[PDB]
């Protein structure tokens, strides 16, 4: 009786935002993204290609609660470096990354017999 | 009642191997062990769906209205 | 030819075992959940129900009704009601199948997927269709009838995912695994006398080679390579799970690169 | 004496009690149809008594429950009494 | 051909008004179903 619809897992409610946006106060050049309605899927796979970057000082996230479906990421950068641009490049570098795999799979697929 | 559809554990479809089942078992006497895994039954996930159900719906038929 | 590159051990009609390599554990990882639970698939979700006098409840047979698989290779054209602009559903985003079995012969009459009647226009796209991989072609048991007993049933089956309902699964389960041999320490067998003994060997462990006893630990190394193997449900090809997965994920990351740039 | 029960779907006069659970999926005879799903405190059964000219007496579904008419069943007792037993799922 | 009750044992699509106490044609099985119900409802696959 109280649980929630399982389409609030995925489908954003009203007024909610893929993502959002807040300057962090601690640290300098730190940025706390909160993802709505996405999972670790999304949250673990850009904090591991955030890390190959060398201007990414710091970057983690997490889900505060399983109930509900979302999640904070936070990104250090160094001076001059806006993490925006960070995020930009580890989704671009996830595609392309995804783009090749996507490819070479296919291209094995046509070689197998069966 | 009825074979599960579906094993609850990974979903491997578990509903069309029942009468399949019981037949390897009957004339091709054989152990339920090698009758599962021709099934194509190979974890034991799926395995104790089909081995562990009780076909209650055959007594449930049993009564006449 | 670029980054994350495949190596095909097996392939078939319901099973595909391959070798990633030059990927982190991570996209090895998300592809593998994607599958798991971010595909689109065709799967009953609405049954109404004219006559019922089997010995089973209406929402019993509806539970296994949503379960049998269906075609759905061409969902990637079919609608999500919730974004059709019709009243409820229609051709445009669903498939309605019928029911009608009755109790005839005295010999106990069986109800199969296979007499699913689609009514709706599939207008000339593969989707909808009660997928049937029986030798005998009975494609899953949905219920079993005695001497006069009815069945009267339509079916709406919408596009759907996992998350929202498992039957919304296209992928059975997933086998994982990288570095067979501990190599990289991600573990800390549990012995009673000899690890190496006691925990049998992984047939991984054969497409890599051994330890050496005397080497230092390889502090530097990190996990490539993902043995994996993507079993199928049939709602789908094999070799399409792997691609739609690695689809929607990477068209999740793009929902990312849009969203801030709408900001 | 003269003093009976009934089955039907009561409708105030006189004595208007009655209460919140609806009474809208109750047919003439006061008796929910199997097929019928229900839930709150809808009324299951409908039964009236003349004390000595209305007042509501009748089953509403239990409040937290919530399911489906299965099946409803018609008998008598001994004393020609009219017997209901209403099954929900 | 409408009816509003039922025998549990020879099925007949009966039904009747008042002053009929409870039985059957040749069936005095003093049960009665309430038939079932036209509306037909809807389930939620899941
Ligand atoms: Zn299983
Ligand atoms: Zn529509
Ligand atoms: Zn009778």
């Amino acid at each position: 009786m109280n649980a929630p619809d399982r389409f609030e897992l995925f489908l954003l409610g009203e007024g909610e935002s893929k993502l959002k946006i807040d300057p962090d106060t601690k640290a300098p050049n730190a940025v706390v993204i909160t993802f709505e309605k996405e999972d670790h899927t999304l949250g673990n796979l850009i904090r591991a290609e955030l890390l190959n970057d060398r201007k990414v000082l710091f970057a983690a996230y997490k889900v505060e609660h399983p109930f509900f479906a979302r999640f904070k990421l936070r990104i250090q950068t160094t001076e001059g470096y806006d993490p925006k641009d960070a995020l930009k490049n580890a989704c671009n570098s996830i595609i392309n990354k995804l783009g090749a795999l996507k490819t070479n799979f296919e291209t094995e697929w046509n070689l197998q017999t069966l | 009642m009825i074979v599960p559809v579906r094993c609850f554990s990974c979903g491997k479809v578990v509903g069309d191997k029942w009468e399949s089942y019981l037949n390897l078992l009957q004339e091709d006497e054989l152990d339920e062990g090698t009758a599962l895994s021709r099934l194509g039954l190979k974890r034991y996930c799926c395995r104790r769906m089909i081995l562990t159900h009780v076909d209650l719906i055959e007594k449930f038929l049993r009564y006449n209205p | 030819e670029e980054g994350p590159q495949v190596k095909i051990r097996e392939a078939s009609k319901d099973n595909v075992d391959f070798i990633l390599s030059n990927v982190d554990l991570a996209m090895a990882n998300s592809l593998r959940r994607v599958m798991i639970a971010e595909i689109p698939t065709l799967a009953i979700d609405s049954v109404e129900v004219e006559t019922n006098t089997t010995v089973l409840a209406d929402e019993f047979i509806a539970h296994r009704l949503g379960l049998i698989p269906l075609q759905s290779m061409d969902i990637e054209q079919l609608e999500y009601s919730r974004d059709c602009f019709c009243e409820d559903h229609c051709d445009k985003c669903s498939v309605v199948l019928t029911l009608q079995a009755f109790g005839e012969s005295e010999s106990t009459t069986n109800v199969y997927s296979k007499d699913l009647v689609i009514v709706s226009n599939l207008m000339g796209r593969n989707i909808g269709h009660p997928i049937i991989q029986d030798k005998e072609g009975n494609g899953v048991l949905i219920c079993k009838l005695r001497k006069g007993q009815e069945l009267k049933l339509t079916c709406v089956a919408k596009k759907g995912i996992a998350k929202e309902h498992a039957k919304w699964g296209p992928a059975a389960a997933i086998e994982f695994e990288y570095d067979p041999w501990n190599k990289l320490k991600h573990t800390d067998y549990w012995y009673e006398q000899d690890s190496a003994k006691e925990w049998p060997q992984s047939k991984n462990c054969e497409y890599e080679d051994p330890p050496n006893e005397g080497d230092p630990f390889d502090y530097k190394a990190q996990a490539d390579t993902f043995y994996m193997n993507v079993e199928s449900v049939g709602s789908i090809p094999v070799d399409q799970v792997v691609v739609r997965g690695i689809d929607t994920l990477q068209k999740k990351v793009a929902s990312i690169l849009l969203a801030l740039t709408q900001m | 004496m003269s003093i009976t029960e009934t089955f039907e779907k009561p409708q105030r006069t006189n004595t208007l009690r009655m209460k919140h659970g609806t009474y809208d999926k109750l047919d003439d005879d006061g008796l929910i149809a199997p097929g019928v799903r229900v839930s709150g405190e809808d009324v299951i059964i409908g039964k009236t008594t003349p004390i000595s000219s209305k007042r509501d007496a009748s089953t509403p579904l239990r409040s937290t429950e919530n399911g489906i008419v299965d099946q409803v069943l018609v008998t008598t007792n001994q004393d020609g009494l009219k017997f209901v037993k209403v099954r929900v799922r | 051909a409408t009816l509003k009750y039922i025998c549990a044992e020879c099925s007949s699509k009966l039904s009747l008004s008042r002053t009929d106490a409870v039985r059957c044609k040749d069936c005095g099985h003093r049960i009665l179903l309430k038939a079932r119900t036209k509306r037909l409802v809807q389930f939620e696959a899941r």
